[PDB]
C-alpha cells in the first residue's frame, strides 16, 4: 500500500482546471506554495508571516486557507512534503542564517534534524517532494548566491535520514528546483542557476545506484529568466554564455507513456522581468545532447498578468496518473492556478 | 566585485559585471529626493518635477547607461548618484553606492 | 453498491419540508441552485460570482454556504453533478462563448473535456445528471438562442465520455432540460423553447438502444412562461401557436409504482411574468398524445414572492426513494425551498 | 444494537457538570432547547428564528451554536428528537394555528405527516423522545388552552407512524409532557396543567398493552407554577382546588436500581413567578396514592436567577446510564445548564 | 491497545519544534496551558475567562478559536490523558474552603471527591500519567502558607479506586510535575512556596501503592525566586533562606535500554520569572547526589517572559519522544514547544 510509479492517463494538451484566489475573499499571507498529492487528497501547503512568524501551513486543495482552516505544521522558512505511502511527510528549515537547522516532522511526531556543512544559508526546493518505494528524495544546497552553493540529495525512509548523495560533474551552482519521476529507473530534476549560466541544470538521479550528474541542458530555448535571446549561445552545451546573472524556477512535469516519454516545461513571456507564463514542449530525445528549440504549445498567463513561481507535481488517479502544472501569481499574498492534462485538441 | 563610478552635458554610469540586466538603475540627487529611473525591459519612470526635460539611453553590449540635459536650470544645481538597487528579494544581491559627480 | 432505480416511497401529496435563506444573514452569491443525493448525504450545489470569475461550489444540503463551507470544485459557468454509486461525479462549461469547452471532476483527477460544434454557445441542464449503472448520462446543446440550438445526449462511465446520442424529430430548439427516471428501460426529460413554442418539448432516453426522439408535450397546459391562455393553440399537437418567444426552466419529478407512472409538473402561476409558482398533475396516459388538461393539485409558492428557475429530484431512503421537487427564490443572491412528498390528505 | 434501558450507574446526588451560554461570546437565537443522547454523542437541539419562518437546529453538545457550527434540520415550531438505535429521528409541527401539520425527518429523507383533530391546535412534548424497541413514543395533542385539549401517544417505527393510544380517565387538559423510562414494563410521564389544576398530572404508559391512564398526583408538594401554599388542598387527590391557573413545564427523570426505583422532581422556588429553580426528591411509593411531602435535596439555581422552561434526560455509558437533567435560562436567547448525577455527599 | 511505557526515540539535544501564538491574530483568553498525547492526536487544553472558567480542548498545532474550541467542564484546574482507548479529564471546581473535584470519563460524568483540610483544593494543573487502565495524579489540600499535605488516586474507567499517603517530610507539596520514570516507578517534580528554594522530589512505586518525598540534594535550586547556588550548607533537607515563592518547574524523563537521564529547566534570573534555561543530569540518585547540574542549553533569552512550564511525551509508532513545552504571557498565553531531535548543540 505504498507509493509507486505508474503510467499517465491518456491526453494531448493541458487545460485550465482551477484557481484558487484569497486575495478576493480572514485570508492569510502565504508564499511558495506547492501540493502533493496523496492516495486520497491533496493539501495546499505554503509559507506564512527570515522571521519567527514564518510557519508551514495547509489546506485540503480547492479551499482557500482561511485562518480556521489552516493547521500549522512547523516554524520554517523552506518547506517540502509528500507522501511515503501511510502517511505525510515534511521538511522544513529555520534558524540563523549562517547556522541554518533542517527538521522533519513524520506522522506526528518530529523525528529528526540535520545541520549546515558550507555554513552560508541551508535550503531546500521550496516545493514538493518525491518519494520511491518508502525512500524519499529530496535535495538541499548551502552556500552563496555569487559564489559556489553545491547541492546534496537526501534518502529519507520513516522520517529517519539514511543516505547523502554527492553530485559528479559541474555541479558550481544548482538550487530552488523541482523534480519528477521519469521511470521507474531514472529520476530527473530540473534546477536553477543564479549566476554563472542562464540555463536549468539538469539532474539524473537513479534510484538503484544512488549517484547524481549534473549537465546543463543543450536546448537553445533558454528557460530561465532573465536570458538573452535564444540561440544566441555559441560552442559546446556548458557555455555559460553572457546575462546569466539572476534566475527564477520553473515549472517542470513528465509525461509517461508505454513506451515513449515526453517532456514538458514552461517559463517567462517577458525576456527580463516576470509577467506572464508560457508553456513549451518537447518530445523525447537526450536532454544533455539535443539543442533543438521546444515545440510552443500554448499561451499560459497572459502578459497582464505576474508568473511568479511555479511548480510541478502530480494528482493520484484510480489505475493512473495526471501531469498537472501550476502556476503562483502575486500582487503580497499569493493566488494559484493550477492546470492539468486533460482530452485532446487545442489549448485555448 | 561590481562597482558604480560616475563621470558625468553628458553623464556616464559605468559598471562592472553582469547587473545591468537585473538590477533596477535610479537617479538621485543632493533632500533625498527622486530624479529618473530605468528598468530592465525598456520602461522609464520620472519624478513629477522632472516630466519632459530628462532622457535616459542605455548599453547593454558595455554596461553603461547615459543621462542628458536639456534647458538647465540654477534649481538643478546637486551631486548626482547612480545606484543598483535590486527589485527582487529573491535575489540576493545588494545594492552599490557610487561616488557620484 | 451502484445506483439504480427503486420504487418510490408511497405517499398522496407535497408537503413543505425546508428552506436555505442565506440572504436572512458571510453568505456568497449563488445562483442556479440544484441538489444531486448520494446514498447518504445530499449537497446544495451552486454557480458563485458569465466570465472568468464563476465558480461552482457545494456545500452539505441544510447547510448555510458560507466561505469557510464551500468547498471549490471547478471554474465553469453551467454545472451538473450527481452520483454514479461509489463517488462523485461532476460537470461544467468554461472557455470563450463561441469556443467553450465541457469539463468533467472525477472522484479529485480530472479527466477529459468536449469542445463545441456549432460554435456559438456550449451549455447544459443546469441540474442534476441521471446515472444507471455506472453510465450517466447528460444533455449538452450547441446553437443560437434565437434560432437553432441541437442537443445531444452523453455517456459517461468512470469519468470518461463513451457513447454519443443524436436526437431524431423536431429538434430546432431544446435546452435547460430536466430529467428523471420515469422506468428502467425510459428516461424522459422535460425542455424549455426559447423562440418557437410556448410549450415543453418532450424527450425519451433509452438505455438499451440509445436513441432519442424529441416531441412536443401534447397537453392543453402550456408549461412554459410566457404562455398565452390555455386551450388556445388549435390545430394538430405539433402546432407552434403564438406568443412562442421568451421561456423558463420548468421542474419536473416522476412516481415510480408498482404497475403505473404519475407526473407532477410545476408552473408559474402569472402568464407572463416569473412570479409564483404552483403544481399540476397527471395520473398515466401518453404525454404526446393527450389533450387532457393538467389537474391543479394545489398552490407551491403564494404571488408575493418571486418564482424562478425549479428542478427535480429524488432524496435516497434505505429502501425506496422520496419524489421531491424543489424551487429557487430570488430577490441578487437565491434562497431555496425544497418540497418532499409526505403523508397524504390536501397540499395546505 | 438497539436502544434499550438499562439499570442507572451508582450515585447519591447531582453535582454541577456544564453551562452553554452563547449570550457572552453570530450565535443564534435559540428557545425550548432539548438533548437527546446516542449511543455515541449528545446533540443540543434547539428552535431558532409560532410564525412561518422558525427552524430547528442541533449542536453537539459541548459548542456554542453558531451560524457555522449549526445544521439545519427542518421548519416547525415544535421540536423532539432521540435515537431508536441506529440513526436520529426528528418530529416537527407546521402550518397554519387550526389547520397545523406534524412532520417527521428520518436519517435524511422525509418520511410522513399526520393531521389534526380538534382543529385548534397542534403540539408535542417540546423535549425529547422515549424509543424501546424500535417504536418510538411521542405525545401530542390537540384543543384550546382554555378548553380541553386532549392527548394522543403516537408509535413511530422506522420513520413510519403504527398505532395510537387513546389514554383513558381524566384527560381534559394535559400538554408539555416530560417523560422517562422508569422500568422495561412501565414508562411514565410527567405533565402540566394551565387552566384547572395547579398539579402535574401524571400518565403511565404500558408498551406491551399499549393503554394510557391519566391521573393527578396526590403529594402534598404541588409542582406547578403559580401554586398555592402546599397541602392547602383538601379532599381527595383528584381536588383541583383553587389558583390553577397557569402552568410551567418541570423537569423530571427516573433512577433505575436492581430492585427500587426513585424519582427526582423539580419546581420553581417562588410560589408566583419563574425565578429559581430547586431539587425535590422521593423514594418509591404511588405517586396515584400518597400523599406525603417531597424530600428537599438542595438548590439548583440561587434566588437572583430566573428558571425557565426545564427538562430530564440521560447520557449513554457503555455498561450502565447516567440520570441528568437541565435547565434552561433566559434574559431573549437562552442558556443551558447541565446537572448529573456525580458521586455522593450533599448538592452544593 | 492500551498504555504502557515505552524506549524513547533517540536523541541527544532538543531544538525548538513548534509555537502556538494566539495574540498575533476571536481568539479567546487562555491559562495554565497543557498538551497530553493520545496514540493518534495531540490536545492542547486550557482554562478560559469566578465561577465560569471552563476546560477546553483544541487539537495540536491548531489556535483556540472559538469555533475551533470544545468545552468540557467548568474547572479552574486543568488534567486530561489518555488511559488507552479513549479520553480522561479531572477538574475542581466550587466554593474556595468547600471545593469539589469531578471527572469526565469517555462522555459521561462518573465521579467525585471531596475536601479534607477544607481551605484550598487543587490539582497538578498539568497532565495525568496512566498505566494499565490504572491513571495516578494527585490532589493537595490546606493553606498556601501553611500545612498542604498531598495525595496520589487511582482511577480505573472513570472510578476513583485506591488513594495513597505519601511518607516522610510531607508538610508542603503541590504543583507536581510527573513522568514514567520506569515501569516500576513514577517520579515527581514539584513546587515548595513557603518552605524550601528547592523542588520536592517524590517516588511512586505503581507496584505496591507507597508514596515518598524528599528533597533535592543538587546544587542547582530549581526555583524562583532562589539564592545563589550551593549557599545552602548541611544535609539535602535543609531549606535555607529565602523559602518563600515559588513557581511550576518543567521536567521530563529520557528512556533508555539500561541508564535513565533527566532534563530540568528553571528561569535564568535569579528572582523573577524571565527567560528559561535547560539543565540536565546523567544518571545518579536525586535524594543522594549534591553534584551540580551540567548546562545544556538557552531556551528562551532574557527578553521574554517565562511562566508556568510542564512536561509531556509525544507518542510515536515505535517509540516515544520526550518533548517539554513554555508558557510565555503578555494576559493572554502563548505556547512554545521543544522536542528532542538530532545531535549535536542547543541553537
Ligand atoms: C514501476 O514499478 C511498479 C511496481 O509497483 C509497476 O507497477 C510499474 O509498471 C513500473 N513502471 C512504471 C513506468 O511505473
Ligand atoms: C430495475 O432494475 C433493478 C436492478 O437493480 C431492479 O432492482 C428494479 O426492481 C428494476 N425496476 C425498477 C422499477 O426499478
Ligand atoms: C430491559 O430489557 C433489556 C434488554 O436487554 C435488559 O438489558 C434490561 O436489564 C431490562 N430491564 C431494565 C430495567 O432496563
Ligand atoms: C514495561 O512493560 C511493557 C509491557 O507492555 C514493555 O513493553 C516495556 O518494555 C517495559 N519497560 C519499559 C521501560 O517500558
Amino acid at each position: 500500500e505504498w507509493t509507486y510509479p505508474r503510467l499517465s492517463c491518456p491526453g494531448s494538451t493541458f487545460q485550465k482546471a482551477l484557481l484558487i484566489s484569497p486575495h478576493r475573499f480572514a485570508p492569510l499571507i502565504i508564499r511558495e506554495p506547492f501540493v502533493a498529492c496523496g492516495p486520497n487528497e491533496c493539501k495546499h501547503f505554503a509559507l506564512t508571516h527570515r522571521n519567527k512568524l514564518r510557519h508551514l501551513i495547509s489546506v485540503k486543495l480547492g479551499k482557500i486557507p482561511t485562518v480556521e482552516n489552516s493547521i500549522f505544521h512547523m516554524a520554517a522558512w523552506s518547506g517540502s512534503a509528500c507522501h511515503d505511502g501511510k502517511e505525510w511527510t515534511y521538511i522544513g528549515v529555520d534558524g540563523p542564517d549562517n547556522n541554518a537547522l533542517l527538521k522533519v516532522k513524520y506522522g506526528e511526531a518530529y523525528t529528526d534534524t540535520y545541520h549546515s556543512y558550507a555554513n552560508n544559508i541551508l535550503r531546500t526546493q521550496e516545493s514538493a517532494c518525491n518519494c520511491i518505494g518508502g525512500n524519499c528524495y529530496l535535495m538541499i544546497t548551502d552556500g552563496s548566491a555569487s559564489g559556489v552553493s553545491e547541492c546534496r540529495f537526501l534518502k529519507i525512509r520513516e522520517g529517519r535520514i539514511i543516505k547523502e548523495i554527492f553530485p559528479t560533474g559541474r555541479v558550481k551552482h544548482t538550487e530552488e528546483c523541482t523534480c519528477g519521476f521519469a521511470s521507474n529507473k531514472t529520476i530527473e530534476c530540473a534546477c536553477r542557476d543564479n549566476r554563472y549560466t542562464a540555463k536549468r541544470p539538469f539532474v539524473k538521479l537513479n534510484v538503484e545506484t544512488d549517484t547524481a550528474e549534473i549537465r546543463l541542458m543543450c536546448t537553445d530555448t533558454y528557460l530561465d529568466t532573465p536570458r538573452p535571446n535564444d540561440g544566441s549561445i555559441t560552442g559546446p552545451c556548458e557555455s555559460d554564455g553572457d546575462k546569466g546573472s539572476g534566475g527564477i524556477k520553473g515549472g517542470f512535469v513528465h509525461q509517461r507513456m508505454k513506451s515513449k516519454i515526453g517532456r514538458w516545461y514552461s517559463r517567462t513571456m517577458s525576456k527580463t522581468e516576470r509577467m506572464g507564463m508560457g508553456l513549451y514542449v518537447k518530445y523525447g530525445g537526450d536532454p544533455w545532447a539535443d539543442s533543438d528549440a521546444l515545440t510552443f504549445s500554448g499561451v499560459m498567463v497572459s502578459m497582464k498578468e505576474p508568473g511568479w513561481y511555479s511548480f510541478g507535481f502530480e494528482i493520484k488517479d484510480k489505475k493512473c496518473d495526471v501531469p498537472c502544472i501550476g502556476i503562483e501569481m502575486v500582487h503580497h499574498s499569493a493566488a494559484t492556478a493550477i492546470y492539468c492534462l486533460m482530452g485532446s485538441g487545442q489549448l485555448l | 566585485d561590481v562597482q558604480l563610478v560616475e563621470s558625468g552635458l553628458r553623464l556616464s554610469c559605468a559598471a562592472s559585471g553582469d547587473i545591468f540586466s537585473t538590477h533596477i538603475m535610479g537617479w538621485y540627487r543632493q533632500q533625498r529626493e527622486l530624479v529618473a529611473t530605468i528598468d530592465t525591459d525598456g520602461s522609464t519612470n520620472y519624478a513629477d518635477s522632472v516630466k519632459g526635460r530628462f532622457t535616459i539611453s542605455r548599453d547593454n553590449a558595455k554596461n553603461t547607461v547615459y543621462l542628458q540635459m536639456n534647458s538647465l536650470r540654477p534649481e538643478d544645481t546637486a551631486v548626482y548618484y547612480c545606484n543598483a538597487e535590486s527589485a527582487y528579494s529573491d535575489y540576493r544581491l545588494p545594492d552599490y553606492w557610487g561616488q557620484g559627480t
